[PDB]
């Protein structure tokens, strides 16, 4: 009933947040902002109603069911997960995460199929890697014999690294040992801004 | 000043029960009702039910009937919180919040302006199992002027925390360790990978050192290119 | 030309000055003698917005209420505050009758006679009067007892039906009757009868009222999730003595979905021990009388709560409310503001 988006935000300070929550109820509307170690805080009550102790920075507004947050020049306190509120229901947070700004680089993709000591135990994991990459929004599609996976898959990503300001991500596709003996192609398709075009990793079972 | 203040967090096994405590002061208790929200890392924020002070009138949330109950010792002005049959999905942050607006004749319950410092609760087996470690080869041919990615995944463990080290600690450029995932059986896995220059394939060794203090157990696994 | 305002209202009523019973003692001191020949004018081409949960009318009659009580219903022993307070607490003669409230000069009463009122919005259909009219001070949970009936349909009342921290007040359009009794000859036993077909034909129409509020959700009823006494059974005064009948065979889903018909009999029992509504703590009161102890009362309204939290199932689910006398208020005086002439 309530969908908030994006999961994710990664921004440098200075810049502006915009976090949008949409409603198919109607009832006054609250945003909360969650600091780090530390409990959640009303940041906007009643739509765009500023709490006690918020900046000007913080505005609310709404467009048909659509509610946003934004929040101008981003300060260090201003990072953290952010939800939305109606009544007794939250949305699923934002996460506003520091981000160091530097060029777009392309990811570099590898797939790993699954181990021969892992396939003796009846389970089949296949492995794509996304390294060195900015900026960090990236998609991971799996395909198997040309058809789209959904479900069986779990990603993980890296933090920004301190030295070359680079993600990596990490997406893993389980299959059962009898499931996949079954197919023949297995591929991992990485579309990312430093790519003209979505690049596919994949591999033939059973050939080297 | 508005004031809510909770009891210590704690650990618990699946099935127990647990209780914690909020104490309220620098308004008059039974004006407002208190509620119980927890958060927990990935999921909503989740709205347990509140407590009206003055004759402790509740209404629980309707996935928790049964195993919640919320009451209050109006002397000492503060709330508690009971949960039963303790399982994972219960490991969370509780809080105790109430509304912004509360006056002796009027409130409004869902703005929650004031918020305890929180109570960590975690839910899990005393049980440990140690993790599987399969290797994630290279390749097949060895290429002179390109670079080769390798690692090995780390699976079905728990609890966490799983450390990953290369060559004894001696290789650490270009090493990603992931965070790891949750997977459906409750088991945790989780990758970790290099890379390397792909001319050194057949020359240097490369071994992943995998650590779990719970399981009490060290694996070191050579990660080689498959012979084909 | 006049505007919504706020004011000191005087009481009415048709006390005895010979009675001594409490309600009668306190409105001879309190109130003034009613009006043999009211006066209503209904208003053509006017229409008003009435809001009866910020009514402040009921504020008065809280306060009033609370005096009355505690002029009246002096208990043995008072536990307030870490404190003790030791009076005297004789029998009593308690039976409550109707108050009527009233404007002073400057100002009056708007009336709504919308047939189907809910409680907010816009009424076609107002009258102007000085007074009220007759409202028992009946105090009550679960249970709205001895009231007023609605004219038309089963009426549902909420400041907000999708905030489920907000009261919910069915009014009902046929009264079916509750008999308590402590018979003579454990003597804080009691119990209370009510007529199965009368109240399951109620329970139903009420469920199917519900239904058009809540989107024809299947609509179930469970007993109160937990609190003080005083809420999870219906507590209310009978002459004298407190009564807590245990309501859960009055929520029967089985008979509102064979055998169901009959005389339903709740468990009840006397307390010396309550906790107060006022909000004051806990009473310590004398044993109950001697003989039969009996009041025959009008069910004219069910008090309700809404369970919530984030689900997605196809039934909503309600439980008899209350805690709040000031709704007892509310659901009689839901039809009446104050306005200031110029
Ligand atoms: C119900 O509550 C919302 C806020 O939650 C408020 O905007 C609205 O006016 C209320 N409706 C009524 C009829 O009072
Ligand atoms: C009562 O009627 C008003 C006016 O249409 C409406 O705004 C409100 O939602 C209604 N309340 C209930 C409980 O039906
Ligand atoms: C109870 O209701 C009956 C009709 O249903 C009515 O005659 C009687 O006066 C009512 N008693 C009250 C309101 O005390
Ligand atoms: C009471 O209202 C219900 C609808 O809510 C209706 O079916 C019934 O006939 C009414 N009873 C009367 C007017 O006596
Ligand atoms: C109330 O119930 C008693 C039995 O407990 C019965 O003697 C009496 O006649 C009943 N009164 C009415 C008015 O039905
Ligand atoms: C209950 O009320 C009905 C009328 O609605 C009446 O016919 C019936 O006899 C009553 N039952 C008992 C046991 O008095
Ligand atoms: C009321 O009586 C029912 C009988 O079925 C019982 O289950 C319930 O516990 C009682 N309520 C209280 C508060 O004792
Ligand atoms: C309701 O009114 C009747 C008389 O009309 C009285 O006998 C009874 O005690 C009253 N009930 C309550 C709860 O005051």
């Amino acid at each position: 009933v309530l969908t908030q988006s994006p999961g994710t935000l990664s921004l440098s300070p200075g810049e502006t947040a915009i976090i949008s929550c949409r409603t198919s109820q109607y009832g006054s509307l609250a945003w909360y902002q969650q600091r780090p170690g530390q409990a959640p805080r009303l940041v906007i009550y009643s739509g765009s109603t500023r709490a006690a102790g918020i900046p000007d920075r913080f505005s609310g507004s709404r467009w048909g069911p659509d509610y946003t947050l934004t929040i101008s020049n981003l300060e260090s306190g201003d990072f953290g997960v952010y939800y939305c509120q109606q009544y007794e229901f939250f949305g699923q947070g934002t996460k506003v995460q520091v981000d160091i700004k530097r060029t777009v680089a392309a990811p570099s993709v590898f797939i790993f199929p699954p181990s021969d000591e892992q396939l003796k135990s009846g389970t089949a994991s296949v492995v794509c890697l996304l390294n060195n990459f900015y900026p960090r929004e990236a998609k991971v599609q799996w395909k198997v014999d040309n058809a789209l996976q959904s479900g069986n898959s779990q990603e993980s990503v890296t933090e920004q690294d301190s030295k070359d300001s680079t993600y990596s991500l990490s997406s893993t596709l389980t299959l059962s040992k009898a499931d996949y003996e079954k197919h023949k192609v297995y591929a991992c398709e990485v579309t990312h801004q430093g790519l003209s075009s979505p690049v596919t990793k994949s591999f033939n079972r059973g050939e080297c | 000043q508005v004031r809510l203040s909770q009891s210590g967090g704690q650990m618990k096994k699946p099935g127990d029960s647990m209780r914690i405590s909020c104490r309220a002061s620098g308004y008059e208790f039974i004006n407002c009702p208190i509620n119980w929200i927890r958060l927990a890392p990935g999921k909503r924020p989740e709205w347990m039910g509140w407590m009206k002070p003055r004759l402790g009138a509740v209404s629980y949330a309707r996935q928790l009937q049964g195993r919640v109950t919320m009451t209050r010792d109006m002397y000492s002005e503060t709330a508690f919180l009971e949960l039963r049959s303790l399982t994972s999905d219960d490991t969370a942050v509780y809080f105790c919040t109430r509304g912004k607006y509360c006056t002796a004749r009027d409130y409004y319950n869902w703005d929650f302006e004031h918020w305890g410092q929180g109570t960590p609760v975690t839910v899990s087996s005393a049980s440990t199992k140690g993790p599987s470690v399969f290797p994630l080869a290279p390749s097949s041919k060895s290429t002179s002027g390109g670079t080769a990615a390798l690692g090995c995944l780390v699976k079905d463990y728990f609890p966490e925390p799983v450390t990953v080290s290369w060559n004894s600690g001696a290789l650490t450029s270009g090493v990603h360790t992931f965070p790891a995932v949750l997977q459906s059986s409750g088991l945790y896995s989780l990758s970790s990978v290099v890379t390397v220059p792909s001319s050194s394939l057949g020359t240097q060794t490369y071994i992943c050192n995998v650590n779990h203090k719970p399981s009490n157990t060290k694996v070191d696994k050579k990660v080689e290119p498959k012979s084909c | 030309v006049w505007k919504d305002a706020d004011t000191t209202l005087f009481c009415a009523s048709d006390a005895k000055a010979h009675e001594t019973e409490v309600h009668n003692v306190w409105a001879t001191h309190a109130c003034v003698p009613t009006d043999p020949n009211p006066q209503e004018i209904h208003l053509e081409n006017v229409t008003e917005n009435f809001n009866m949960w910020k009514n402040n009318m009921v504020e008065q009659m809280q306060e009033d209420v609370i005096s009355l009580w505690d002029q009246s219903l002096q208990p043995c022993v008072k536990l307030t505050g870490g404190s003790v307070i030791k009076q005297a607490c004789p029998k009593i003669s308690f039976d409550p009758i109707p108050i009527h409230y009233c404007t002073p000069a400057g100002y009056v009463i708007l009336k709504c006679n919308d047939k189907n009122f809910n409680g907010t919005g816009p009424c076609k259909n107002v009258s102007s009067v000085q007074c009220t009219h007759g409202i028992k001070p009946v105090v009550s949970t679960q249970l709205l007892l001895n009231g007023s009936l609605a004219e038309e349909e089963i009426i549902i009342r909420s400041e907000n039906l999708t905030n489920n921290a907000k009261t919910i007040i069915v009014h009902l359009n046929k009264s079916v009757e509750i008999n308590c009794t402590r018979p003579s000859n454990d003597i804080r036993k009691a119990y209370c009868e009510i007529n199965g077909t009368k109240w399951n034909k109620v329970l139903k129409q009420v469920t199917e009222k519900l239904k058009e509020h809540f989107n024809n959700k299947t609509i179930i009823f469970q007993p109160p999730s937990g609190g003080d006494l005083e809420i999870t059974m219906h507590h209310f005064n009978c002459r004298g003595e407190f009564f807590y009948c245990n309501t859960t065979q009055l929520f029967n889903n089985t008979c509102i979905g064979k055998g169901c018909n009959g005389t339903i009999t709740l468990p009840c029992k006397i307390k010396q021990i309550i906790n107060m509504w006022q909000g004051t703590g806990q009473a310590m009161y004398a044993p109950p009388i001697d003989g039969k102890i009996n009041c025959v009362s009008n069910i004219t309204g069910i008090l309700l709560t809404r369970d919530g939290g984030a689900n997605n199932t196809s039934n909503e689910t309600f439980r008899p409310g209350g805690g709040n006398i000031k709704d007892n208020w509310r659901s009689e005086l839901y039809k009446y503001k104050v306005v200031q002439i110029e």
